[PDB]
């Protein structure tokens, strides 16, 4: 769950 | 238009998918390490639920694992392909996800999340404070201090789906 500002 | 668990089984039809699915992952998560979504998407503890147009087609899906004994999973991986974003699948996807988990017996979702992710989970029911005691799944999912873990209560009897 990476999602930085995706 | 079919919401299948997929698991690594060595047949070439399944393998294929898990890739496929991989492929989806590592495009759609650019700051994850592709060899560490390999190894969680293929091992013996991981399962994904995949979002498969007509028979042969792999647009979406959501990885995770689940930690039986204790009632919980925790969601590794989730991601709808590019060109099949914005039309609700994504939603339909988690949906299915958790009317499985209900038929799984398992009482709590869990995945870390960080800056946008945070607020796509919530929502999805998920919250940043936890009904579920702290103790249950320490020792069994990492505690990051860089992540903010976000947890969703499923209910025995709501219907999620
Ligand atoms: C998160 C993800 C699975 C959502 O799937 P989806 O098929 O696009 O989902 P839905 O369309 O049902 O999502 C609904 C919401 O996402 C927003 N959204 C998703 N992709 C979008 C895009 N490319 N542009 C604008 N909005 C987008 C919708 O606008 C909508 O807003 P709302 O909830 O206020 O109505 C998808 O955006 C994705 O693969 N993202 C990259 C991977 C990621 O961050 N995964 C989760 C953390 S690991």
């Amino acid at each position: 769950k990476k999602p930085l500002d995706g | 238009l079919d919401f299948d668990i997929l698991t690594n089984d060595g047949t070439h039809r399944n393998m294929k998918l898990l890739i496929d699915l991989k492929n989806i992952f590592s495009r759609q998560l650019p700051k994850m390490p592709k060899e560490y979504i390999v190894k969680l998407v293929f091992d013996r503890h991981h399962e994904s639920m995949v979002i498969l147009k007509n028979k042969q087609k792999v647009i979406g899906g959501i990885c995770f694992r689940q930690y039986k004994p204790q009632r919980f999973a925790e969601v590794a991986f989730l991601a709808v392909t590019a060109n099949e974003q914005v039309r609700g699948y994504g939603t339909r996807l988690m949906n299915k996800f958790k009317d499985h988990m209900q038929k799984q017996n398992i009482e709590y979702l869990l995945t870390y999340a960080d800056n946008f992710a945070i607020g796509y989970f919530k929502k999805q029911g998920f919250t940043k404070e936890h009904r579920m005691p702290q103790e249950k799944w320490k020792g069994y999912i990492k505690d990051y201090d860089g992540g903010t873990l976000m947890e969703c209560y499923i209910h025995p009897y709501v219907d999620y789906g």
